[PDB]
């Protein structure tokens, strides 16, 4: 009944590493730690092993450089084909499952939620793929007419082959009219989603930007400025860019959910990045700094502490009309967040969470949580890097158990021992954590709900916490007789 | 605006004026094409000038209804007695093979992977053999460890059986635990091929050099069952009513419905590995999925064993030739109670075959699946138009044409081996039908076309527990007669809902 | 136009442009309310100020939901073995009560009259009861005949004891045979009173001067219950798992569930006479629906019985209640079977419950039902608001409290005893909730006020085939689980369908 | 294997009267017959039944009461009244929306028809009766139904056991809220079946409608002003006569009761002519129009080619040359429907044997559309059915063809099953049992939720409906492959 949290923890991470044979307990042991008391501002200081290999046959959480590159930063330009190149299990799997939300009409002048594939056979794992993906492309060019772009998403067998997708790519281009994007994502290369993530945004420079400007004529403002990094997962970035608006700013683009090749294709003619997942788009942002002098800049809109702060930052590097429209903002949305503070606060406040996501929101949901009353007690990363885990500790505190690349074993154990009030993580962990009987909300597909960026997401983001937690079905998992 | 009061998540939220105004402006400089270009196309698209470029590709697949080798290998092996799937190959293949699984079933799906990287296509993916096995016999405690391969541990050509044999040398696992394997390479056929390597591989290992002390019993392979929680339990139901002896092979309808008491089960119930070891005695072994089995049936032929093989049974008839079948192996009658069954079963049919005579359908899947559904719908008086199997062959093709042969109804019917969901949306545009069965990926088909989706078939991600109901056996036929049934009283009431102008029809009484 | 190849049939036909011509040609001459007359009407009935105007009403009753006693007669006779139904009386009653359990089962209900005439109100029905008598008996082979009234019998006095023994005396029927009957006013209580005073008659009958040999059994009494054929086997199979030893005093599933197999049986299944008889020595009596049985359950314990009632056990909680009463009565503990059931049922509602949570609800049926339906609402974290029962009484209303107050989700809810479907029209219109649940008259509901209608309660005469399946257990429970967030996602998936409009949120995974 | 089908017929006739107490037996046996050869429009046989008596107690008969003929029948389609329910809960919650009589309207808004509307009574309304209550009642309609142009107070079997005075509620409330109200003694006690609603209602047509000053004193007449005249619309069937009689050049003023308007009900008495379809509902009203209007009435038949084409033709004949080519104008018109229907469908019927059980009319209506598929009547009957019902049958009927009035379910059971002939047609009550014997069946009432019937839109559904009850798999599905 009564523990030392951090202590606690420790023992945790040794109960665990007692499991393992003894070589991969000595690889898994650095990727396990209690956050530190620290010495903007860290509250807590952590070293962590981060971004090497998993190990083998540990049942590892993570995905590949093609769900990095395909699932998550190509697949949801809306007006391109992406083509998952290679045999059929990628692009089935991926269809559709993550909700990086667009508008359009699907099959005709959009087509994010569909599998196009090459679907390879045997002879063409003999043969090689390259005269397939040619013909692929024609039949595209007839079948999708509006289609402004394809991409190519290599699968494993594209590179261990020795198939040329960027021939094709050019020979195609100069035939068709339309750009073609090779990626090189195939699911061999690197450890994790992260690679994929960085061989798409260097794809996008190498494919897209490395062109003539196709946007001559557009309008430029001072205000200018593009979001990078939100995929709009359930309406999430449409919640963020009312707020932008509002203040005062033009969103030329926001990468990539509901995005369309136009506007990625334009970004270099904006102001200001504003980068929400750093992960996944740091590499372009960093680019676009190097050869269009185009500052980035990272800010959170998670919860009110960090959205005012966050429009407050982003205010301040303009001008005193845009810090005006922050106040605005901040002021126009401040009987919202009373309100769901007021409802949701008192049936939260006190309630421990754990949190095991991907590579930005185990430290980014965390003043959220913290909004409502709530505390983290384990964070961790599939696949963040070093500078991921230093930035977390400006979100957690002291005593907090964190976790790089948790095998399910780890994680199981971990859960069973805290027994948080709420675990928020994905679909892989969801069932065993409700059959334990602790509430569990997806942080990834926020279990069909959200928006749970800016304001308007911050009530969806209480009432789903709420929902989950103060429900009658956990009262009723043991049976009166027992 | 965001209310608290009455809370608009996504759906709502984003019809608001504030986003509908936002949206139309971010619209204008999208560069999308403009609506009367977009109204243009979408007709286009569904006209028979386009099904017919559509039907001419011959190498662009467009949503597909079928998954790849190692999902089925991961399925049947997941229904033996503490087994945990082993794919040797990339992890990104294991992270979506358990999603794929979670969302279809609402439950947990474990399996590990070696984890090789790019290191492998030039050393070859030993060391990831001997460490993973190491590592998940020690973490998972499983009672078998069933390895498959992905794509990439395919092309670079890994010889499994050596591999496992020195992780036992090297003391990964005990000399006598048991770690079959199969080759399961994506870019053969799909995951019923998967299920069935699988499967053959897992046999394989437990039968190789023995000889049988023949017993009267015989085993049943159910193969890749998206309702495989109800179905085994309502084949497990007749079975007991028979007095058959019996044995089923590969069985995941406890570990895909567990519960939730506060207790996690990583594994539950499934075939024993002692029943496995012993199944090779059986006279016969019966396969309800043709397609899932055949390079199995083919290994328990090699036992002398005789072999039989249905297609997804559903229906009065298709019933009616199991259990004779069954009753001809074991030599017990039917029992009463299974005829009473079935006599209730007619008796709704007979109730209800004025809303099922001349209805159309479209109906896509497995090929078991498909032809089994097909073969209750002419049952019905009801019209198989238009049925397509992604990974149905032509000698598919064939089964599906004496199946319309055999009947009235199935005149005028095809069966497309090999096409997929977008070849499906010209048909459905083209040559409309009343009704669509088929899985979740339907419903854009739902809406590109008009033509209401009833799932019955793997995945089903958007409706809940269907997985928990039996399609198998005369209850299960009953089931799924009200399922068709529903569907189409939803629709005419529906139709006739508009007061004084098509509510005349509106009848209290159908 | 009509087309033999295509045929259309009133819903279709009527749309054709040659039916509207001459239907607009017909409205000229109708002399009915222009049309902004009629637009102005509606909206008035959905305003607050009709709402309160409807709400005054004290003497028309409008769409109510409830039936008159002898419906409730004729179905608790008919679950007892070769027993026919004799509603002595003006035989226009019976043709409608046949027809109206027929059209719910899709069965045939066999009843008869004695065909009283006017002459009766001068005369009496004397020979109506002795000829009756001994044609039913001659011509039926009935093993019990059970005697009812219909309004005309009541208001004119007959004595039916002195008739039946007047029938013996002149051998309509064997001085021995068995000839059960009861007071069954139209113009008392509802179906449900009849149901009650039937039983008793036929309890009496049986019991009348007898003392018990006591013994440890439980009678069981079900109810009127649309769902009776999949409820009784439902709880057969509990009572057997447990290994309670029980009679249940009438059961009509085998009766109004027959099969079509060549035979029509006029009769099957049913409590058996000497069942009846015994079960006075049972210890004790339990109602599963507490309205059914007031005086029935009186009787059981003037012969020193204990008696429970429940309210139309619905969902985990109301199930666990029943198993623990049966576990006390019978000393039998709870098998891991029916716990494995529960805890399969509580992982299906912990894995949809993001569906139920705050949804609002209206529920109408019989008295037993909507409280049960009730409670089950309550358990998935959903607002019973509008809860409404045309024949519930003052003391249900309190129960009904009682219940909303056990929970934070009763807060909004209000129990409407005496009140009808036009009175529930006008809490839908001013009130809004999600879904209503209710019987078939419900549609007419839904067609007002887009209110989409669950059907849960008898009759349903629109649906086929629903009452064969199970709503109490925990089996039924997870039956009803999925017929609740079918309609909730097929809701979803309607207003998310449209094409670049609303189709943001049209999720493949829900 | 081999039977004299005549013989056959009277030896079931034996075998059902065996089964009876002798009291039973005298009764029942002269409502049982075989058709006769006739006599040598045409009688194609002759037999003697008797009819319109009192049931047996006791036999399961299939008869309703003369408030289900009343209410359910003749005023309940009226779509614009408030039909009152009058008397307890159950007769107008059995009867609610069961019968298939369409109409277009706003329900609950300026249409009735599909909804119950009761006095609900308690036992302190049987004890001290129902005025006072039903006088609050109508006030309550009043109020909340403002665009009901009438009332009618349907009474059930209480009413006039207790001795309320209804006719006295409705001429003081008529007066107080100036609508029509109706009170109609349809009490189930009265008469023997449907058959005395039907007449008791026409009686009320006649006495509180057809009663004061004409509220259409402006209507313009024309030569070809017709009143359609019991057709109750089921599934549209009025609709689809309609048609018909427009093409023609007619013009319909009136069709009672489907669909059917109090305004074109009271406007009736300024057509020209009354044609009658269901002679034995709607009969009294035309000799009464005949009597006291001059407007002469005629029977017609629109059931199957043959008799819409000799209905056509025999009503234009009544009219003029203009008239008459309407007729042939139609008939043509229609010929290539008809053409294909038949082509399609004969093939698939010729030669199967029918038994039919209806009410007061379709026993005989229907037969002459199945003889147009080649399908031949064996046995035939009506339930409240009168002697000139049982005569005119004779025109429709071949020697041989069983006879059964008022039949009980013991003795249709037995002849179903002795015939086992390939279709039943007749009610709710006759379809499951007719269903698990392996015999299809079709609903001769209410269509089997199908329609329209009438007409020659209506043959093309009626031969569709009758081969798919037929011709379908599960009749070959009934015995298990093992017995
Ligand atoms: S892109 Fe990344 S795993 Fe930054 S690969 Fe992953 S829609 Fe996660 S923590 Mo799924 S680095 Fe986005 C993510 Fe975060 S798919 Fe989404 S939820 S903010
Ligand atoms: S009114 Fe009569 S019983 Fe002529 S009471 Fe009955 S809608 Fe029948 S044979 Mo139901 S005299 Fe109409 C009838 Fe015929 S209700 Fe219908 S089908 S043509
Ligand atoms: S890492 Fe190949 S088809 Fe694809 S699911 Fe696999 S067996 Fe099947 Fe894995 S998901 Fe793909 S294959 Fe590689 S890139 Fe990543
Ligand atoms: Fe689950
Ligand atoms: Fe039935």
């Amino acid at each position: 009944d009564k523990t030392n949290d951090s202590a606690f923890h420790a023992r945790l991470i040794a109960e665990v590493l007692e499991a393992y044979p003894d070589k991969a307990r000595k690889r898994r042991q650095k990727h396990l730690n209690v956050a530190g008391q620290a010495e903007g501002v860290m509250l807590s200081e952590c070293d962590v092993k981060s971004n090497v290999k998993s190990v083998p046959g540990v049942m590892t959480i993570r995905g590949c450089a093609y769900a990095g590159s395909k699932g998550v930063v190509w697949g949801p330009v809306k007006d391109m084909v992406h083509i998952s190149h290679g045999p059929v299990g990628c692009g089935q799997y991926s269809w559709s499952q993550r909700r990086n939300y667009y508008i359009g009409n699907t099959g005709v002048d959009s087509f994010v939620t569909m599998q196009f594939t090459s679907d390879f056979q045997e002879k063409d794992i003999v043969f090689g793929g390259d005269k397939k993906l040619e013909k692929i492309i024609d039949e595209i060019d007839e079948l999708f007419p509006l289609a402004k772009g394809i991409s190519v998403q290599s699968e494993c067998p594209i590179g261990l082959i020795g198939d040329d997708i960027e021939a094709v790519s050019r020979k195609k281009k100069k035939e068709i009219g339309k750009t073609i994007v090779p990626v090189r994502c195939e699911g061999f290369r690197g450890v994790s989603q992260s690679l994929g993530h960085h061989i798409a945004n260097d794809a996008i420079r190498d494919w897209v930007f490395d062109g003539e400007d196709k946007h001559a004529a557009f309008e430029t403002t001072p205000y200018d400025v593009n979001v990078i990094g939100d995929y709009n997962i359930g309406g999430d970035a449409w919640s963020s860019r009312i707020l932008l608006e509002e203040m005062g700013l033009r969103v030329v683009g926001n990468w990539s959910g509901d995005a369309t090749l136009a506007e990625i294709e334009r970004a270099p003619k904006a102001k200001l990045n504003l980068i929400h997942c750093y992960r996944s788009m740091n590499y372009i942002c960093r680019h676009m700094e190097e050869k269009y002098n185009i500052p980035w800049t990272e800010y959170n809109f998670f919860g009110p502490s960090q959205i005012a702060a966050s429009l407050r930052k982003i205010a301040a590097l303009f001008d005193e009309k845009i810090q005006e429209g922050a106040e605005r903002v901040i002021a126009k949305y401040q009987p919202l967040v009373d309100a769901v503070i007021e409802k949701f606060r008192p049936r939260l406040a006190g309630k421990k969470v754990m949190l095991y996501v991907g590579g930005l929101r185990p430290r980014h949901v965390v003043n959220a949580y913290n909004d409502l009353g709530m505390e983290i007690v384990g964070t961790g990363y599939e696949f963040g890097h070093n500078d991921d885990y230093q930035r977390t500790g400006h979100y957690v505190r002291e005593g907090t158990l964190i976790y790089d690349d948790v095998t399910g074993y780890e994680l199981e154990k971990f859960i069973e021992g805290i027994r948080p009030d709420l675990v928020g993580s994905g679909i892989k962990e969801k069932y065993p954590v409700q059959k334990m009987g602790i509430p569990f909300r997806q942080m990834h597909s926020w279990d069909y709900s959200g928006p749970y960026h800016g304001y308007d997401g911050f009530a969806i983001f209480a009432r789903d916490m709420d929902l989950a937690i103060n429900n009658p079905v956990w009262s009723m998992f043991k049976a009166p007789w027992k | 605006p965001q209310n608290v009061d009455k809370i608009l998540d996504h759906a709502p939220l984003f019809r608001e004026p504030e986003y509908q105004e936002m949206l139309a402006g971010k619209a204008k400089l999208e560069n999308m094409p403009p609506a009367d270009k977009v109204v243009e196309i979408a007709d286009w698209t569904k006209s028979w000038e386009y099904r017919e470029k559509n039907f001419a590709r011959e190498s662009l697949s467009v949503n597909p209804a079928k998954a790849c080798q190692p999902l089925g290998a991961v399925f049947v092996a997941s229904g033996f007695e503490r087994t945990m799937s082993f794919v040797h190959g990339s992890q990104g293949c294991v992270a979506y093979y358990r999603s794929h699984l979670s969302r279809h079933f609402k439950e947990p799906s474990s399996a590990v992977s070696s984890s090789m990287t790019e290191d492998a296509a030039v050393f070859g993916g030993l060391n990831n053999m001997v460490d993973g096995l190491a590592n998940t016999y020690k973490l998972y405690d499983p009672k078998m460890i069933a390895v498959s391969t992905t794509c990439m541990a395919e092309v670079i050509g890994d010889d499994l059986h050596a591999f496992i044999q020195t992780a036992k040398g090297k003391g990964s696992v005990p000399e006598e635990f048991d770690v079959p394997f199969a080759h399961t390479p994506a870019f053969v056929g799909s995951h019923v091929t998967g299920y069935d390597n699988m499967l053959k591989g897992i046999l394989e290992h437990f039968w190789k050099g023995r000889t049988p002390v023949p017993n009267r019993s015989v085993n049943i392979i159910p193969g890749f069952d998206g309702f495989a929680v109800g179905n085994n339990r309502e084949l497990k139901r007749i079975l007991g009513m028979m007095g058959v002896q019996y044995t089923i092979l590969s069985d995941v309808s406890d570990q895909f419905d567990t519960p939730s008491d506060g207790e996690y089960r990583m594994y539950d119930g499934g075939t024993k590995i002692e029943a496995a070891r012993d199944a090779v005695n059986a006279d016969y072994t019966i396969s309800l999925q043709e397609y899932c089995t055949p390079k199995t049936l083919e290994y328990c032929q090699s036992f002398g064993q005789k072999t039989a093989s249905f297609h997804y049974p559903l229906g009065i008839g298709a019933t009616d030739d199991l259990l004779q079948k069954l009753s001809e192996i074991s030599g017990k009658p039917v029992p009463q109670e299974l005829e009473m069954e079935r006599g209730r079963l007619v008796d709704a049919l007979a109730d209800s075959q004025a809303y099922l005579h001349g209805k159309t359908y479209a109906i896509y899947g497995d090929p078991d699946f498909v032809y089994g559904m097909a073969r209750f719908i002419l049952e019905t008086g009801g019209e198989p138009k238009h049925c397509l199997a992604t990974n149905g062959s032509k000698a598919w093709e064939a089964q599906m044409q004496e199946l319309f042969d055999s009947s009235p109804f199935g005149v005028g019917c095809k069966a497309w081996g090999g096409k997929d969901l977008w070849h499906m949306r010209s048909l459905l545009a083209t040559e409309k039908v009343d009704l669509l069965i088929g899985n979740s990926y339907g419903k854009y088909l739902e809406r590109d076309t008009d033509t209401p989706l009833i799932r019955l078939m793997f995945p089903i991600f958007d409706r809940h527990h269907h997985h928990r109901f039996p399609v198998w056996g005369y209850q299960g036929a009953l089931r799924v007669l009200v399922t068709l049934l529903d569907k189409i009283f939803d629709k005419l009431d529906d139709d006739t809902i508009q007061a004084g102008v098509t509510d005349y029809s509106f009848d209290l009484t159908r």
